[PDB]
């Protein structure tokens, strides 16, 4: 379960930390965000290897663009390298759903959904993975453009927790990122183990569980 | 004529020797290695005053911890730099680490002898040697701060300091005396500027001469024209003192 | 090895000229003269047959005037065999353009591609250039009547009237003398013959030593016609212009 | 599935006294959905006519291809390709894609300019020539066309009589096939002039 | 190993000549005389069977060759060059025509195809031009009878009548006198035997002369009967016997 | 004479010589001196390294090819890189496929056949370097001398480069002494240093100048440079 | 097959084929480019050895690479077509993958890289062509002018000229172009270009074309009369003295 | 499938194209423009397989933009359609075909007449007064068969679409999130920005 949304205060990026092999839980302590450069984030959902290998390879290709053109790569052009790569492997069975989230002066704050089908879309709000629908549910019914950084961080966290709870194939912990003019800032790892009870008390929600 | 990969009676590759001659006609480049960093300086040498001088890029970044200066047929350097950058990034992709300055140099020198007309070995499709020498400079955890000279022969020496281009045999004799093991970065800066001034046709200012360095902390930084201008003014006042 | 026997057909002189191009131009200067003249209402192609006999069948004979399209023709000056190789790839480019776009090829486009092919034999491959110069007479609905010229160097230019092959200096002076922009096709035919008549290295200009083509837009249709004149029709037009 | 039954359409050709006719429907469909009522299936290269039924993309591509080939033919030979020769070109062209064929059922029709002899032929999709004197049929209602032609047709019909016979064959066959009709055109072909006629037929 | 001769061996000289093409014409000039005559209802091509040794069977060496049932070729110059050109000519008549249009190519086009191969040997890497000139005589439904000349350059021209080789200059002069546009095929076989008597030094009979005609269809030379449209080949080489009968009326 | 028959390696001279190969051989004599010698238990490489300036490094002359094999160079270093790289692969192919340490003898035959192909085909050039190969395989200590003509020779000791004849005359003399330095590595190296110092003239061998390698019974091919070699000066 | 090394080093360290390629450029008809404060101007001379041409269809000397970048050249005309086509394809390729038109430096750097490759590839001779490449970067108002030569070397110029008698007109520009105040107008920028050509062209109405490139893909070639005006004003500047 | 409509009137061609992009169970975007400008007077709308759709569109675009600079001239709508048909007809017999259907609406400045081409992924091309791709055609063709006239103004053309989109909003099972509407005429291409309630 991964999401990225755009608002007054830049971009919010939030991801779960669960790796599965069917109904086996492989890990609860996984990074699903690649920090490409101080102003570019990539999110990972789908085949674990496929995401990791090719988003690491994107990292290299972006660095090669800085050396060549003496200029930070655009989000548009970064998303389109991954997009064009993936498109060459179409039919072969690659599996990745990814958001390229970053700030350039030229573009402003920008999000690209790119998936292994070849689909490349600009937008303000994406949720990607088996948990996407659970996340959309909470996010779409609380989103405004005019949220505070603090409230937008919370909504992002609260929208991953939501999907961590219902979707059997999501959970572990929430990783939070904020993307501004000054780049990305990491807003920490939140173990669903302790987050759920702190939120249920404080928010008075999750009334369906006995606690 | 005769083969492009032919031996002279003195046991030397003609095309490689003739190549080193092209490199003597090139603009000067100097390197000085210290325990506080490595400094690269070049003579820009614009052919006309209408030529916008800071479009002359004869010092390039290879990675954050490696930069190189050139001298000779500078156009031949483009594909060498492309190979240096691709190699440094591709090393980073396969091992999650920075390529060693020495290993980077060894990869560039591996292009040098890939010339011929179908020479029985691999598939060296490149008509002639490169007409350009490189001063590759960098830092790594293993061997500290490093300066390397990469010739079109495929050999590459490590130097404490080295000049290439038109002024080199004059400049080299000067570095021989001036260099010691406990130079500061600041000293080596003044020293490069000083030796360029001596061996350049034109009077040395901040338009026809470019400085750069590589430090562990800050990586590889080309000095902008204002910073170099202040170091030329500093040099003149130290020379006018005694 | 082989290096000993390599002419090196694609190199520069110390002066910056291309040996093999220059010498090919020399080859073309000894070939029968070909003339293009563009009028307001059509284009004339005329050319002189270098060497003839009483016994050379003139009816089944085409050495200088070839149809590339239904809207484009060339006059040749140089090696006939080298010309047929290029004419044949030019005819194919024209059909590949018609198949792709369902429109007839614009004249400059075809001319550029043929000039591009020659240019290749000038920079890579180690083979001799084609000893061939073309006059292209064509119509399209963008520029109307167009007269181009191409040579072994791969270079092309457009013209109101032009000559290639033998005695071009002499021919170009005589056209520059009597050409006017308001000219009519029937005027152009007459100009084309007068010019050949005075640059010929032969006694008289007779019908059997001539090929002739006109690209007109017959006023009773609204479409472009190509006429490659038959022996009897060159013989007619020769008596009318007073050369008998 | 069956590339021969996606778009639908028919062609027939008939010989008469010093004349041939070739007719086709105008339907271009995508299964049940009719899409175009203007899609003509009968092309000409000089005085030689070619009808093509089947997958519509291939109909378009073969017409472009035989235009290309007959054009270069005329430039080199300095004359118009004759029916007999064009037949062989179609045959060899189809056989050349034996293991990836064009899903078509082509039909040649025209008069030999030298002999005056009316000529027709049809071909399977890999270029097996069928050269009957009487008539040639092709498309989704071939069966129907076979029974109309076999019953209606007699030899040595004058052009105006032939026109009735090929028109009644095509019409009455298309009105028994879901994938044919939506209009039709008939070419009557003689040594000198050629008359094209659009027919009035059921629009269902 | 490997053909490392990827560059032209025929290049323009400062005078604008192609050295190798001129030298090939010189080799064609040393060749034995061969000629061609076009009548109203046929064509005749003829040459001398210059036997290298009297022990050699001159019959086993076809200077005159069938290319298609209605086309024939003969040559002056280097016989090995001719032999491989006939081989390539017969096979290009099939691959570039008969396997596509299901009929034999017309004379001008087959000639066009021969010319092309000879041009490529003028320009392709690592080859010399062919050291022959060809005289090709043929018939096709739409162009009637024709006669073409093909040179080492690849150039070709159509002739009413011509000769190539040793005594071409004089053979051409003699054909100009005797040619008219009303000649019957027999009249032209007679003129060909006259013109070829001036070229031959020693014996002149059916066993030293090779002569073939393009004329009427020969149903008796077809091999099968029952298809009316097929009337047999127009090309016919004359027998040793047939030449001698026409020599006694010389 | 010589001017018309030295264009390329595909041309014999009228006396039956290959000049391009002899010219390549010449590049070796211009190279810095290196020595090899062996007992029954160990095999040594002593090489004199050569510096361009006092500001430059003394270029590395000894390359490791496997745990049990390596070689010193003299001539074009880039050619010793290509030939050592090919040896590394063959030592590697022997290990991976047959689980077998490549024999020094067979390493010799393989270098010979690689150098030879360049001497019989147009466009190529001979390798412009000489190599001394030391190994300890299943048949004990070995030393080889490689020549770009493709000639390889198993020896007790030898030397190649400039003034190499001094070290070679000394080994020719010391033969019965050093051959019997079994189970004593420090004494075989000393007799190696005392050999190479017979071919000096310019300078005395210093700390960052000398380069030594050893292989034997229970000693993996290991290269000693600098401070490490201070106890042999 | 053909991989013969045609560009090789001679004993004095010179590549004669690259040297001789420059000689073909000297022989080329002159071309000049001067960049103003807000514009760049390309001016190219037309020969007069053969005049009875069609000026509607004869290929003009300034080529559009994209809608915001142009390329004038001196040297072999046929060679220049191969560089232009390659540059025009890299323009579209760059838009497709970067979603942004080329910078003028990038397009120059590419053309320079192609010329370089043809100086150390078997079977090919260097391009007999130098280029001026001028235009404006996307959403940028700072004017750009760059030069490539057969060797493959490139660099930017306040103003520059290439081809026959470039020596003379470079001298002119070197004492008529102030870097402190570049031609502030489009008009006075076109004036300095025509002036610089009139040192070499020798009375040329129909022997001088001008093309003016402004920001945001605004490129226009001047007609005879428009240039013919600038000639008439410049010859009254001399005579009034 | 997605919605791809075109209708040619007196002096213009109008393309209308659904704004929905839907992977599986989630509508990912509700503002998608399923059209590329090929030349100043030629527009191409497209629907089909996830990746191929835009990859094909942007490839055609680049080729037409290249042709434009090289010849400094705009290809006829007929020429662009014939180029595009041929590209698809190759793709259909390649290892992995482009599964993309297109409408091309263009104004021919030489003929002074609008033109609408419908071309499926096989390379089937036809000129139509009105066209559609996917399930949409099952409703719109019989609708336009009734209400269409060849002499209609651009304004009438737009009412004729508003009638097609309402019918589709009524009877089709998919939420396609309304359409983006573009007009191609003598003056080039402009987007009707107020179709949300026109
Ligand atoms: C939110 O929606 C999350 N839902 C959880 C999860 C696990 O489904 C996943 O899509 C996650 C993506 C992350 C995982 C951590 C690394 C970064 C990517 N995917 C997996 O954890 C992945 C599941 C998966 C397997 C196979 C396929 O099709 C091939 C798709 C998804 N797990 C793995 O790949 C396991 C890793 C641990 O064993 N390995 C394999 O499946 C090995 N086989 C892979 C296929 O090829 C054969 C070998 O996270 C989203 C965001
Ligand atoms: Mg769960
Ligand atoms: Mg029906
Ligand atoms: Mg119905």
């Amino acid at each position: 379960t991964t999401l990225a949304f755009r608002f007054q205060g830049g971009i919010i990026v939030a991801v779960d930390s669960r790796a599965t092999a069917g109904n086996w839980v492989a890990s609860q302590t996984v990074k699903k965000v690649i920090e490409i450069n101080p102003f570019l984030l990539g999110t990972m959902a789908g085949g674990a290897a496929d995401c990791q290998f090719w988003e690491t390879w994107l990292g290299s290709q972006c660095r090669l663009h800085e050396l060549r053109e003496k200029e930070r790569i655009s989000v548009a052009a970064a998303s389109k390298i991954l997009s064009n790569l993936v498109y060459q492997y179409k039919g072969a069975g690659l599996s990745m759903g990814t958001m390229i989230c970053g700030y350039t002066r030229k573009e402003g704050p920008t999000i690209y959904y790119v998936d292994s089908d070849g689909t490349r879309l600009k937008g303000d709000i994406f949720c990607v993975g088996s948990g996407q629908t659970f996340a959309y549910g909470v996010l779409d019914s609380n989103y405004k453009w005019d949220l505070s950084v603090e409230d937008a961080l919370y909504l992002g966290k609260r929208s991953i927790l939501a999907a961590a709870h219902r979707d059997a194939y999501s959970g572990g912990s929430v990783n939070l990122y904020h993307v501004t003019e000054d780049g990305w800032i990491y807003h920490g790892n939140h173990d669903v183990g302790e987050l759920f009870w702190k939120v249920k008390e404080e928010e008075g929600s999750f009334n369906n569980v006995i606690g | 004529d005769r083969g492009v990969s032919t031996f002279s009676p003195e046991g030397r590759l003609f095309q490689v020797e003739y190549s080193l001659e092209a490199i003597k006609l090139g603009s000067t480049a100097i390197g000085i290695a210290t325990k506080e960093g490595v400094v690269l300086g070049v003579e820009k040498r614009a052919t006309s005053p209408l030529l916008e001088s800071d479009s002359i890029e004869k010092i390039v970044e290879i990675d954050r911890h490696i930069g190189c200066a050139m001298s000779g047929l500078t156009a031949d350097a483009r594909s060498m730099i492309e190979h240096a950058r691709t190699a440094a990034v591709t090393h980073n992709l396969y091992y999650d680490e920075d390529i060693n300055v020495e290993s980077l140099t060894q990869s560039v020198c591996d292009l040098a002898l890939r010339f011929g007309e179908g020479a029985s070995g691999e598939e060296r499709l490149m008509s002639r040697p490169f007409g350009v020498a490189l001063l590759i400079a960098g830092h790594d955890a293993d061997d500290g701060y490093q300066l390397f000279h990469a010739e079109p022969s495929g050999t590459f020496y490590r130097y404490n300091a080295k000049a290439i281009g038109s002024g080199s045999e004059g400049a080299q004799a000067e570095l021989l005396n001036e260099w010691h093991s406990s130079l500061t970065l600041k000293e080596a800066e003044l020293l490069v500027l000083k030796i360029l001034k001596q061996v350049m046709e034109e009077k040395l200012d901040e338009n026809n001469a470019q400085l750069s360095c590589i430090t562990k902390q800050d990586g590889f930084k080309i000095y902008d024209n204002e910073k170099t201008a202040e170091l030329i003014k500093e040099l003149k006042e130290k020379e006018a003192a005694e | 090895g082989s290096r000993r026997y390599d002419s090196r057909t694609t190199i520069f002189s110390p002066e910056g000229r291309l040996y093999q191009v220059e010498y090919a131009l020399e080859s073309i200067s000894h070939a029968g003269t070909a003339i293009g003249i563009m009028a307001s209402d059509g284009i004339v192609l005329a050319a002189e047959r270098k060497v003839t006999s009483t016994l050379l069948e003139q009816d089944t004979s085409t050495e200088k005037l070839y149809k590339l399209n239904d809207k484009i023709a060339v006059a040749v000056a140089g090696l006939t065999a080298d010309a047929e190789i290029l004419i044949n790839t030019a005819r194919i480019h024209a059909q590949n353009y018609l198949k792709t776009y369902n429109e007839d090829i614009p004249v400059e486009i075809l001319v550029r591609r043929l000039s591009d092919i020659k240019q290749g034999y000038t920079q890579h491959g180690g083979l001799r250039p084609f000893g061939v110069s073309f006059i292209y007479a064509g119509y399209d609905d963008r520029y109307g009547y167009q007269l181009y010229t191409s040579n072994p160097s791969g270079n092309y230019t457009g013209w109101k009237a032009i000559s290639v092959g033998a005695n071009t200096s002499a021919a170009q002076t005589l056209l520059q003398m009597d050409y006017k922009d308001d000219m009519k096709v029937d005027d152009a035919i007459e100009l084309a013959l007068k010019t050949l008549s005075k640059t010929t290295d032969s006694s008289a200009l007779t019908y059997d030593r001539l090929e002739f083509a006109t690209i007109r837009k017959g006023a009773n249709d609204g479409e472009v016609y190509q006429k490659i004149f038959k022996p009897q029709e060159i013989k007619d037009i020769l008596v009318k212009t007073g050369i008998t | 599935s069956d590339p021969s039954s996606i778009n639908g359409g028919i062609v027939v050709a008939m010989t008469g006294k010093d004349c041939v006719a070739i007719a086709c429907d105008l339907r271009l469909g995508s299964q049940s959905l009719g899409v175009s009522n203007k899609f003509e299936k009968i092309f000409h290269y000089g005085h030689v006519f070619l009808g093509i039924t089947g997958l519509a993309t291939d109909v378009t591509t073969l017409n472009e291809m035989f235009r290309y080939k007959t054009n270069l033919y005329k430039l080199k030979e300095e004359r118009a390709i004759e029916p007999e020769t064009f037949t062989q070109l179609v045959s060899s062209s189809l056989y050349e894609r034996r293991f990836g064929p064009y899903f078509v059922g082509p039909v040649v029709a025209g008069i030999n300019s030298k002999s005056g002899k009316p000529f027709i032929a049809g071909f399977d999709l890999i270029g097996c020539i069928d050269e009957a004197k009487d008539f040639i049929v092709s498309g989704t209602a071939s069966d129907q066309l076979f029974g109309m032609c076999e019953s209606l047709y007699e030899p040595n019909l004058e052009p105006e009589d032939l026109f009735e016979t090929i028109s009644q064959a095509l019409l009455n066959a298309a009105d028994r096939d879901a994938l044919s009709g939506w209009g039709a055109v008939v070419y009557i072909i003689k040594k000198d002039e050629v008359v094209k006629r659009y027919l009035k037929m059921r629009q269902d | 190993m490997t053909d490392r001769y990827s560059f032209s061996l025929t290049t323009f000289s400062p005078s604008g000549k192609l050295g190798q093409i001129d030298y090939a014409l010189t080799a064609v000039k040393q060749g034995v005389t061969s000629l061609g005559i076009k009548a109203t209802n046929g064509v005749v091509i003829a040459t001398e069977k210059k036997s290298s040794s009297p022990l050699a069977m001159s019959e086993t060496l076809s200077k005159v060759s069938l290319l298609t049932p209605d086309i024939g070729a003969v040559y002056s110059g280097m016989g090995p060059d001719y032999r491989v050109l006939v081989d390539k000519s017969r096979k290009v008549a099939h691959t570039s025509y008969k396997r596509i249009y299901g009929e034999y190519p017309p004379t001008k086009l087959l000639v066009s195809e021969v010319a092309k191969i000879m041009q490529e040997a003028t320009q392709s890497g690592g080859v010399r031009p062919f050291g022959v000139s060809l005289l090709i005589a043929g018939h096709d439904e739409f162009n009637g009878f024709s006669l073409y000349q093909v040179d080492p350059s690849g150039s070709y021209f159509p002739w009413k009548a011509t000769a190539i080789g040793k005594g071409s200059v004089a053979a051409k002069t003699f054909l100009e006198k005797r040619w008219n546009d009303e000649l019957e095929l027999e009249d032209a076989i007679h003129i060909a035997l006259l013109t070829l008597k001036e070229s031959v030094e020693g014996e002149f009979n059916g066993d030293t002369i090779e002569l073939a005609i393009i004329g009427d269809e020969n149903p008796d030379l077809l091999g099968y009967t029952g298809i009316p449209t097929d009337k047999g080949p127009r090309f016919r080489k004359l027998t040793s016997q047939e030449i001698n009968d026409r020599l006694e009326a010389l | 004479f010589r001017n018309n028959y030295d264009g390329d390696t595909v041309t014999f001279s009228p006396t039956g010589r290959l000049f391009q190969v002899e010219y390549a051989l010449e590049a070796i004599k211009q190279g810095s001196v290196t020595v090899g010698l062996r007992s029954n238990t160990h095999a040594v490489l002593v090489a004199l390294k050569r510096n361009a300036d006092e500001l430059s490094s003394y270029q590395k002359k000894i390359i490791k090819c496997d745990e049990h094999m390596g070689l010193s160079l003299a001539g074009l270093a880039p050619d010793a890189r290509v030939l050592s790289n090919y040896l590394r692969q063959q030592c590697n192919y022997s290990s991976l496929v047959f689980n077998r340490k490549l024999a020094v003898e067979r390493a010799g035959h393989l270098l010979c056949d690689k150098a030879q192909k360049n001497t019989q085909s147009y466009g190529g050039r001979p390798y412009g370097v000489g190599l001394l190969i030391i190994g300890y395989d299943k048949s004990g200590a070995h030393l080889l001398e490689f020549q770009p003509s493709g000639n390889v020779t198993e020896l007790y000791g030898t030397a190649i480069g400039a003034r190499s004849q001094g070290a070679k005359t000394y080994l020719e003399r010391t033969l019965d002494t050093f051959i019997k330095i079994d189970g004593n590595p420090d004494e075989l190296i000393k007799a190696g240093v005392e050999a190479i110092s017979q071919s000096l003239r310019d300078e005395s061998l210093t700390v960052d100048n000398l380069s030594i390698a050893i292989v034997g019974k229970d000693t993996p091919f290991t290269i000693y440079d600098g401070e490490a070699v201070a106890k042999y000066i | 097959g053909y991989d013969r090394a045609l560009s090789i080093f001679s004993p004095d360290g010179h590549i004669f084929q690259v040297e001789y390629a420059l000689e073909a450029v000297k022989r080329g008809t002159c071309a000049v480019g001067v960049k103003g404060k807000n514009c760049v101007v390309l001016g190219c001379e037309r020969r007069s050895t053969l005049k009875l041409q069609d000026t509607r269809i004869t290929p003009s000397k300034v080529s559009k690479i994209d809608s915001h970048v142009v390329l004038s050249f001196s040297g072999l005309n046929a060679d220049s077509r191969i560089l232009i086509e390659k540059a025009r394809v890299e323009a579209q390729s760059h838009r497709l993958t970067l979603e942004d038109p080329v910078t003028v430096e990038y397009l120059t750097r590419y053309v320079a890289g192609v010329q370089q490759r043809y100086t150390q590839s078997g079977g090919v001779r260097p391009f007999g062509v130098s280029t001026l490449i001028a235009g404006f970067d996307p959403r940028d108002d700072e004017p750009k002018l760059y030069q490539t030569e057969p060797s493959g070397i490139y660099s930017s110029w306040s103003a520059q000229t290439i081809g026959r008698n470039s020596k003379t007109v470079r001298e002119f520009l070197e004492k008529n172009y102030d870097r402190k105040e570049p031609p502030a107008t489009v008009e006075e920028c076109v004036k300095l270009t025509v002036r610089s050509l009139l040192e070499v062209v020798q009375t040329g109405a129909k022997n001088i074309e001008i093309t003016v490139v402004k920001p945001d893909s605004d490129i226009v070639a001047l007609s005879s009369e428009e240039i013919n005006q600038y000639v008439t004003q410049i010859e009254q500047e001399k005579q009034e003295q | 499938m997605d919605i791809i409509l075109g209708i040619r009137v007196q002096d213009s061609v109008i393309l209308a194209s659904s704004k929905a992009v839907t992977r599986g169970i989630s509508v990912l975007k509700d503002s998608d423009d399923k059209t590329r400008q090929l030349s100043p007077h030629t527009l191409m709308s497209f629907a089909g397989e996830a990746g191929d759709t835009v990859q094909f569109a942007e490839y055609i675009q680049a080729n037409i933009q290249l042709y434009s600079i090289r010849e400094d001239y705009e290809l006829s709508p007929q020429a662009v359609s014939s180029f595009v048909r041929q590209e698809l007809a190759k793709s259909i017999r390649s290892r992995r075909p482009y599964q993309v259907n297109v409408l091309i609406g263009g104004y021919d400045k030489k003929k002074n007449k609008p033109e609408l081409y419908q071309i499926d992924y096989l390379g089937t091309k036809v000129e139509l007064p009105y066209g559609a791709h996917g399930y949409s055609g099952f409703y719109t063709f019989s609708l336009l068969d009734h209400h269409y006239r060849p002499d209609m103004t651009t304004e009438e053309g737009l009412d004729l679409l508003k009638l097609c989109v309402q019918e589709l909003e009524k009877r089709m099972p998919m939420d396609f999130k309304g359409v983006i509407v573009k007009i191609v005429d003598k003056d080039g291409i402009r987007q009707v920005d107020d179709f949300q309630a026109q």
